[PDB]
């Protein structure tokens, strides 16, 4: 397939890893009781392992000769769940944080003692500003067209 | 004067030991000596160049003479794969008998050293066969050393010293260096290959006493003038040839095949002769550009002044750069060092993937040694290329004469350059270290399937475009009917595709997640070293914390503790900080190369591919695992021939640590200690009858930094060299 | 194919072009570029003995001013063209459509 | 002996002369400032180069400057 | 009491609270949707 | 007729060795007596590296901004 | 105006033949750039106006399309054919040399003039019937020439893009393919394959 990687459903190495880890867990299990709390913890971990391997099977990830999952970030459309849509999520959240921070900085810059509001936050003001990040993209766009994002004469 | 040193009167009147130290470390900075002219500076540098040339010839003379005298060459030529080449003999009176027995190898009659420079393979490749050739060459090199010295002397008297404006004729020098120094030399080397080495690898021994009587081709110089050059490639060496024999030999002298020689896993000799001829033609034609005494050609200054884009986005363009470059020697040296550094690591990258010498790809230790040597020298050359830019900005830069051209414009937005370099290096560091730590944690918890393993799909794509068929991309040279594969299928594409698709050479090794991560670490290193050096250069004329820095020189301790404190504010200090990052970066690069290759040479590539993605893998499976033989070189039960490396390994660890002292402890503490000692001595009987002549003092601040850095990097190089050689030589595989 | 035929054909064409088509454009570009200068003066007027133009052989009895140097330059242009033509016309190389 | 130079931006606050540990500096009369005062450096053969004067100057940028130069016995602060 | 409200908004306390809440949020997310390597939704 | 910018004006600094160079400050006093080479006294919004917030300037190092 | 309701450039008033106020990239913000650009525009327009009949006519005839007609050259025994007759001097190298010499001579001749009104409208030995009689029908002819030239350039680039979409086709084969099923053979099939 892409870069020679075959699917984790069809990968024998992927399966081998799954069953090796599972029965290593279950060899560590055969102790303490068949019902004591340690046994219950170990069985929960076994079930979580099965869920993890099966989910990676469902999601159509690519495996190599190692038997572990690989990531395709080229832009191919069968793999946007790997990098590009979590990347869009990240860029949105990051811009949110930074936009709120810059608007707070601007809001307090005209105070007589601006440093007093830097080391001691004005929490009601920030509470009014937190939710503008929700539309930070549109605002930042109309602030770029306005000639309003970049400090003139710097 | 009236004292050492003569060049500085200010140092000569220094009554402390400082006078001696600084006397030595200022001896070649000619621009800082008393009564210096332009002519004296230029003439000193010319004679110094001649001295360095003599040095190089004497050193290569020594190597030739010593392997011809105490060496192994003759037996090595009979079986290059089953004998170890000798460097020279050991005579050490502190030796005990078991060490005497331990170091006696290679068939010698006493203790010797094995060579790893690779000179047996290189000299064998170009034609030398018996000890008389090596003796001959050594004597000729001695002669050329003496002639170099004679010219150096001759060009220092009157009646023979050139003028400053002879040295400032740039068009003349470039014409000669392009068509004479690069073109004629490459033509004569193509000649040596066609006349001596191509026959040498076919059984015949052409030498000075018979070469006028042996044709290099069956129809000598006929084809060349009649025009049909193709006859020179009409019968290549068959692909079952044995190097220094006639079995399977052809007659061609120039080819274009692409592949390797099947037996030696090396480049064809005919390919290299043809390459040198081609580039010599290019250089000769291109060395006729600029104008001289004959009324045709180009003025460099006019080309530079005519290149200004309308719309004024580059300001005044390049107007006035000819005189900025022609009048500054530090500018020219920075340019020279930058170009030479880039092509030095290009040498490193091309000599391991496309070996030129026969039976050198099968000598693993020489491969690793050569690669590490050339990469480290390239790194030092880069740091110097950037240092002389800051020296140029301080000393020789003239603002009003460069008004509004590209250079002053660089100075005008230094904040935007430094800020973006800073952003880039922050980004790379954050994400690279973050993914490595993610992976390490994932494996500590027993879940290696939870790793983040990004696949380098762009480098895999570029490898496909060169004809690799391991990733099924089917692009240029890897597709079926594309014009790229179609237009070259007849000449070099067979050999190239045959070599690139073999998986026991080093031509485009397979890559995976580990390669991705370490390549981003390499990018981080390059960006951060560039940030340090560029900031040091662009801030050397002054900053906001010290706006008059240019009035203080390239190197000075500080500006005292005022204004918050100014430790390490000179541009010399930026260089000193950048050397650490250079060493770290070359470390990452060479660790990558050596681990990948040592697992490939063992048929255990999956080991690297699995352990390279988390840092515990690097620490345990590369550093710890490959150290056993070296550190067992000597032990309570005896010593073997790894002893000298087991010793050296520790030397490097010691020197390094001593460098920490000079770097962490600073001057005042030591000066007070020394005052105490001076009292003690002056007060003791039978010993105060002895009087020093220089008052002892602690070292200087800049001096202490330099001495610490020297210890640090000496320790660095020595420990890594010992480990690399002992861990490849111990396996010899 | 016939070497000297092609050789002198390419050479004569190059020299004719140099003397009758580009001779003006070339002289104008050489005039406007001029002699190389260091610090405002030419290389001779700063004290370089060996960097003085060769006025003696440059002068010529041509009606327009063709001399030995133009002949050398353009003639070898023609020679390089002739050799490229010869080599690739006898090299047997063939791409494919 | 180091070099010490006084520049005409001096406001004549005398803070540099009070700080010198070897008595290099001095106040002299002037006419270019409200204080009619200016610093001078008549005794630079005794300067140890501590820059204690520069830490004391309030003008922007400095009005007293110390350029470290050739070293002697007095300049190095040697008692032996 | 007002002085306490001010003190609680001094930098170290504010950051402590902000990050403890953020930590609880990410911890609970990962306790509900464990071992995520991709965006499996759309 | 007095000299220089008005008291409490907004001026831009042109002395490139200054910390506040190409920034702005507010005039507070302009020494009218000639024989002073730096009459204008400017107070700034931020302190420099020496923890100082006011400095004297000449008449041409100061340019009135609006 | 090229965009009703869009302010004109200051340096483009509307007197030049073809000025409709179109220069969104301000590449003609320098006058001595704009003069060269006018001469350059006319040269390109004239080459394309001569070319597109040379691309359409022989394909409408019983000959091969503009790409097919230049394919003997990439084979060793190449030999051209005009109107179905084997060109005697048809081999490649003679053609390359002759093309070079002739084109170089005429193009340098063009470069050696400095009017700069002659650079775009020399006339004389190039205006036989003397259509430069009257300066008012003259300006009209200039506008019609430049307008047809911009149309011709549009059509030549259209030919090239349709070529790279359907390799091994001609323009008239494209027109036939489109008249054979108008609602089904259109650009959509090469923009959403
Ligand atoms: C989707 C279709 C239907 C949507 C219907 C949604 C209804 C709301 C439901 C849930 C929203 C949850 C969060 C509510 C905000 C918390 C209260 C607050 O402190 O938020 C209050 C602020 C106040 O809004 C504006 O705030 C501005 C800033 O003022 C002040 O803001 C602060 C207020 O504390 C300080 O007083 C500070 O000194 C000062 O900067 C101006 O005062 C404006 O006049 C004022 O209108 O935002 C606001 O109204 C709240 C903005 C919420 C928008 C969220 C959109 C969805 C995500
Ligand atoms: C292992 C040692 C080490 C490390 C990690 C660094 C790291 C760094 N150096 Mg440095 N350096 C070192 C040794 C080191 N150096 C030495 C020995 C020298 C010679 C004196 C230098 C000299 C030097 C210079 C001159 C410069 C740097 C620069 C930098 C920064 C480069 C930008 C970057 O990569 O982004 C970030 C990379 C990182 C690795 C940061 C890692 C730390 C993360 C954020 C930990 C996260 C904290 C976490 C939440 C828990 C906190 C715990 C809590 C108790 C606080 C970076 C932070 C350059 C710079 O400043 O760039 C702008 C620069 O100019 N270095
Ligand atoms: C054809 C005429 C000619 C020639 C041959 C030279 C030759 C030389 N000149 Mg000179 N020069 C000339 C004319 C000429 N010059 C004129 C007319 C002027 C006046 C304008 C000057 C002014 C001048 C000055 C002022 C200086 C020189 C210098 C030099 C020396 C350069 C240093 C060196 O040897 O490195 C060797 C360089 C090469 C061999 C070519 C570069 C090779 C590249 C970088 C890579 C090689 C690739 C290959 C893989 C290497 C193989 C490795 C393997 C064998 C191990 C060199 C021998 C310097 C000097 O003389 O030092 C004493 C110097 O100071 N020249
Ligand atoms: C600078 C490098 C160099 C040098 C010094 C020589 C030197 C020599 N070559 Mg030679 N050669 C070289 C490169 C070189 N070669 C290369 C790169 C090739 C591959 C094309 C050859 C291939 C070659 C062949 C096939 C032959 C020689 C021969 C010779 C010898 C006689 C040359 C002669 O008289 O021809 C005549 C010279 C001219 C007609 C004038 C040359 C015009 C120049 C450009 C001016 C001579 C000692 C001949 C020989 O018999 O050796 C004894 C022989 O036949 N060479
Ligand atoms: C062709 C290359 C070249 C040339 C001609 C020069 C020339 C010059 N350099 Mg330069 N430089 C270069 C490359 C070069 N450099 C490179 C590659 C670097 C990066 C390392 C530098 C970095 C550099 C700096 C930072 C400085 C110079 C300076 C200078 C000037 C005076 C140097 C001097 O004599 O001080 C004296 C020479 C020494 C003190 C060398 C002795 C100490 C060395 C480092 C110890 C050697 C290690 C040890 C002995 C070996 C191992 C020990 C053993 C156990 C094996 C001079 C004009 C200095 C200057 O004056 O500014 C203009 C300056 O400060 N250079
Ligand atoms: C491995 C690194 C290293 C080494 C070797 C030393 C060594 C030394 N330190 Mg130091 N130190 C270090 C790291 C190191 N330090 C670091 C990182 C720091 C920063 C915190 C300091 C901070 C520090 C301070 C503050 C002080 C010292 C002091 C001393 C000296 C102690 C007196 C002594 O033991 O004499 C004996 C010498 C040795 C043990 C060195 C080894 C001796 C060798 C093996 C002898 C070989 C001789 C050989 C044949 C020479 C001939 C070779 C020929 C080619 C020339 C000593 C020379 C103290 C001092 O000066 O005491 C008076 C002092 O106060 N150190
Ligand atoms: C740049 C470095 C980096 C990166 C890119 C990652 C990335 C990731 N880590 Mg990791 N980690 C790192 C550093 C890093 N880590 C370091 C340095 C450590 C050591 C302290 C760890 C230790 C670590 C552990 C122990 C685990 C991870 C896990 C994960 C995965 C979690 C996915 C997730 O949270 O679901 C989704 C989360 C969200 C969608 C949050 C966004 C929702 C917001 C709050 C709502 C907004 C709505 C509008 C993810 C791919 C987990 C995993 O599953 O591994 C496979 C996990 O077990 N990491
Ligand atoms: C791809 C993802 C990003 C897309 C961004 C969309 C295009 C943004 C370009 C338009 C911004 C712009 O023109 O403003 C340009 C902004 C300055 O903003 C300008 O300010 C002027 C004076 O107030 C005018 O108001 C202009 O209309 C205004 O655009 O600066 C720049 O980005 C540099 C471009 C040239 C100026
Ligand atoms: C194989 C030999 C290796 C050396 C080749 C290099 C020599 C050829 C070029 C030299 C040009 C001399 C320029 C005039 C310089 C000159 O001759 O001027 C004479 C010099 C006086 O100095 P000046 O007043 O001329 O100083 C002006 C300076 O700016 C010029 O450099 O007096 C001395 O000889 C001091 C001797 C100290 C010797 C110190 C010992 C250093 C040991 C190593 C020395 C080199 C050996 C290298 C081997 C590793
Ligand atoms: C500071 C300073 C200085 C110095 C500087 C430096 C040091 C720089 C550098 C730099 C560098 C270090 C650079 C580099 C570079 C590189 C480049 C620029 C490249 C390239 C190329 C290309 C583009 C390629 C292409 C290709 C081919 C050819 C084929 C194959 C494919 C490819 C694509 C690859 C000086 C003195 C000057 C001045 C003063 C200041
Ligand atoms: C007298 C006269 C005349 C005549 C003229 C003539 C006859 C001419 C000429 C001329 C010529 C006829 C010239 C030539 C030539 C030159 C040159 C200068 C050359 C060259 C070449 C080169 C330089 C190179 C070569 C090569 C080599 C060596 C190697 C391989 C290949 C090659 C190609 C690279 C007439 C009547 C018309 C007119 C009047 C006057």
């Amino acid at each position: 397939d892409i870069a020679g990687l075959t699917p984790c459903k069809d990968s024998k190495q992927f399966a081998k890893r799954e069953k090796q880890s599972i029965k290593k867990l279950e060899s560590s299990l055969k102790l303490y009781a068949p019902d004591s709390a340690p046994a219950l913890a170990i069985n929960a971990t076994i079930e979580k392992t099965k869920r993890r391997f099966d989910n990676y099977g469902k999601q159509g990830l690519l495996c190599g000769a190692d038997g572990l999952p690989h990531l395709i970030v080229s832009g191919d459309q069968r793999h946007w769940g790997e990098f590009i849509t979590p990347g869009i999520l990240f860029l949105y959240i990051a811009g949110w944080i930074g936009w709120v921070g810059r608007s707070y900085l601007i809001a307090i810059r005209d105070d007589k003692k601006p440093t007093q509001k830097e080391i001691i936050i004005d929490v009601p003001l920030a509470t009014g500003l937190v939710f503008r990040g929700f539309s930070w993209p549109i605002a930042a766009y109309r602030e770029l067209l306005n000639g309003e994002l970049v400090a003139k004469d710097v | 004067a009236l004292r050492f040193p003569r060049f500085s009167q200010g140092l000569a009147q220094d009554p402390t030991t400082r006078r001696i130290w600084f006397g030595i470390a200022t001896a070649h900075d000619f621009e800082s000596h008393d009564d210096i002219t332009e002519g004296r500076l230029y003439q000193n540098i010319f004679a110094s160049h001649f001295g360095q040339l003599a040095i190089i010839f004497l050193w290569t003379s020594g190597n030739l003479f010593h392997v011809a005298w105490q060496g192994n060459f003759e037996a090595w030529v009979q079986d290059p794969l089953h004998v170890r080449p000798i460097a020279h003999a050991i005579w050490d009176p502190h030796f005990g008998q078991p060490a005497v027995e331990a170091f006696t190898r290679g068939g010698a009659l006493g203790p010797v050293n094995i060579a790893y420079s690779g000179v047996y393979q290189w000299w064998y490749t170009i034609g030398l066969r018996t000890n008389e050739d090596l003796y001959t060459g050594a004597i000729f090199l001695l002669f050329l050393s003496f002639i170099s010295l004679l010219a150096g002397w001759l060009h220092l008297q009157p009646k023979w010293k050139p003028s400053v404006s002879w040295f400032k004729n740039a068009e003349s020098r470039l014409n000669h260096h392009l068509s004479g120094l690069f073109g004629v030399s490459s033509l004569a080397w193509a000649g040596h290959l066609v006349h001596v080495a191509i026959p040498g690898s076919r059984g015949e021994y052409v030498r000075w006493n018979n070469f006028l009587s042996v044709l290099p081709h069956p129809q000598g110089l006929g084809p060349l003038f009649t025009g049909q050059w193709n006859l020179y490639a009409q019968n290549p060496d068959s692909s079952n040839h044995l190097f220094s024999t006639s079995q399977g030999a052809g007659t061609a002298i120039l080819t274009l095949l692409g592949g390797f020689h099947p037996q030696t896993q090396s480049l064809w000799l005919t390919d290299m002769a043809h390459h040198h001829l081609a580039i010599a033609i290019l250089f000769l034609i291109g060395g006729h550009m600029y104008r001289t005494n004959f009324g045709i050609g180009h003025s460099i200054k006019y080309i530079l002044e005519a290149h200004i884009p309308p719309g004024g986005r580059l300001g005044r363009g390049h107007k006035g750069l000819y005189d900025t470059i022609n009048n500054s020697i530090h500018f020219q040296l920075g340019l020279a060092l930058a170009s030479l550094g880039v092509i030095t690591s290009l040498v490193a990258q091309h000599m391991y993937s496309l070996p030129a010498y026969a039976f050198i790809a099968q000598d693993f230790t020489t491969q690793a040694a050569l690669y590490t040597h050339h990469q480290y020298i390239a790194g030092f050359i880069m740091t110097g290329a950037f240092a002389h830019g800051a020296i140029f900005f301080i000393r020789d830069y003239n603002p009003e004469q460069n008004a509004d051209n590209v250079l002053a414009r660089m100075l005008e937005h230094k904040e935007a350059i430094i800020s973006h370099l800073s952003w880039a290096s922050l980004f790379l560091g954050f994400h690279t270290l973050g993914l490595y730590v993610h992976n390490d944690v994932m494996l500590a918890f027993g879940t290696p399937e939870k790793q983040i393993l990004i696949e380098p799909i762009f480098a895999q794509w570029i490898q496909s475009a060169h004809g690799k068929t391991s990733y099924g991309f089917d692009v240029l040279l890897s597709s079926t009917n594309s014009p790229a594969l179609n237009a070259g299928r007849s000449i070099w594409l067979p050999g190239w595709l045959n070599a690139i698709n073999e998986n026991s050479n080093s031509l485009f090794l397979t890559i995976g997640p580990g390669d991705f991560l370490v390549h981003h670490a390499i990018a981080l290193g390059l960006h951060t070293t560039t940030l340090i050096l560029v900031k040091g250069a662009l801030d050397a004329r002054g900053s906001k914390l010290m706006p008059d820095k240019k009035d203080f020189g390239y190197s000075f301790p500080c500006d005292g503790p005022g204004r918050g404190g100014t430790c390490d504010i000179s541009a010399w200090d930026a260089f000193y900080l950048a050397v650490f990052w250079m060493l770290n970066t070359i470390g990452w690069v060479t660790f990558y190369w050596h681990w990948k290759h040592i697992t490939l040479w063992q048929g255990n590539v999956s080991q690297f591919n699995e352990s390279s993605t988390y840092l515990m893998g690097w620490l345990r499976d590369y550093l710890w695992l490959n150290s056993s033989q070296l550190i067992n070189g000597y032990n309570p039960f005896g010593m073997n021939s790894l002893s000298v490396w087991a010793w050296m390994f520790l030397f490097g660890h010691l020197v390094w640590a001593t460098g920490f002292m000079f770097l962490i402890s600073w001057r005042g503490y030591w000066q007070e200690l020394i005052e105490t000692l001076a009292w003690a001595h002056e007060r003791t009987p039978l010993a105060n009858l002895i009087r020093w002549r220089d008052k002892p003092v602690a070292l200087s601040i800049v001096q202490a930094r330099l001495v610490g850095l020297v210890h640090f990097s000496v320790g660095y190089i020595f420990t890594y060299a010992a480990f690399l050689i002992a861990s490849t030589s111990g396996k010899f595989g | 194919l016939n070497p000297s035929l092609v050789i002198s054909l390419s050479t004569g064409l190059s020299l004719f072009l140099g003397r009758f088509v580009f001779f003006n454009f070339q002289r104008e570009n050489v005039a406007k570029q001029g002699l190389p200068e260091q610090n405002g003066v030419t290389h001779f007027e700063a004290g370089d003995t060996r960097a003085k133009e060769y006025v003696s052989l440059l002068k010529s009895n041509d009606p327009v001013g063709f001399n030995i140097v133009d002949v050398l330059a353009w003639g070898s242009i023609g020679h390089i063209v002739a050799y490229y033509i010869l080599a690739t016309s006898s090299n047997g190389y063939d791409p494919k459509f | 002996s180091h070099s010490v130079k006084i520049y005409d931006t001096c406001i004549g606050c005398t803070q540099c002369v009070r700080a010198c540990p070897t008595d290099v500096l001095e106040m002299i009369p002037w006419g270019g400032c409200k204080a009619k005062q200016i610093a001078s450096a008549p005794r630079t053969e005794d300067c140890v180069g501590c820059k204690r004067c520069e830490s004391a100057c309030p003008t922007d940028f400095l009005s007293v400057r110390v350029y470290l130069w050739h070293e002697t016995t007095r300049s190095m602060g040697l008692a032996y | 009491m007002r002085d306490l409200k001010t003190y609680l908004s001094v930098a170290p306390v504010a950051s402590t609270l902000w990050f403890a809440a953020l930590a609880g949020l990410l911890i609970e997310i990962n306790r509900f949707f464990p071992d995520a390597l991709t965006f499996p939704f759309f | 007729p007095p000299i220089g910018p008005k008291r409490g004006a907004k001026v831009k600094i042109l002395r490139q060795e200054s910390y506040w160079y190409k920034g702005t400050g507010s005039v507070v006093a302009v020494d009218q007596d000639p024989n002073t080479r730096y009459p204008v006294v400017v107070r700034f919004n931020k302190v420099n590296y020496a923890n100082v917030s006011t400095n004297n300037y000449a008449l041409d190092e100061v340019e009135e901004v609006k | 105006d090229w965009m009703p309701g869009q302010p004109r450039p200051s340096y483009l008033d509307g007197s030049a033949p073809g000025d409709f106020g179109f220069d969104p990239l301000r590449l003609g913000e320098v006058p001595e750039n704009l003069e060269r650009f006018k001469e350059s525009e006319l040269i390109h327009c004239r080459w394309a106006m001569l070319a597109v009949p040379g691309i359409l006519v022989p394909e409408a005839l019983g000959l091969g399309n503009w790409v097919k007609a230049q394919e003997w050259a990439a084979l060793p025994g190449g030999q051209a054919t005009y109107l179905g007759n084997p060109v005697p001097w048809g081999t490649l190298p003679t053609i390359l040399v002759i093309e070079f010499l002739s084109i170089a001579f005429v193009e340098h001749q063009r470069s050696m003039e400095k009017d700069p009104e002659k650079k775009k409208y020399p006339g004389g030995a190039f205006d036989p019937l003397g259509y430069s009689k009257d300066p008012k029908k003259f300006h009209e002819y200039k506008i019609k020439e430049v307008k047809n030239g911009r149309l011709a350039l549009l059509a030549f680039v259209g030919i090239c893009v349709q070529q790279s979409a359907y390799p091994g086709t001609g323009p008239l084969e494209n027109l036939a393919t489109h008249l054979a099923d108008p609602w089904h053979n259109t650009i959509g099939n090469v923009l959403i394959p």
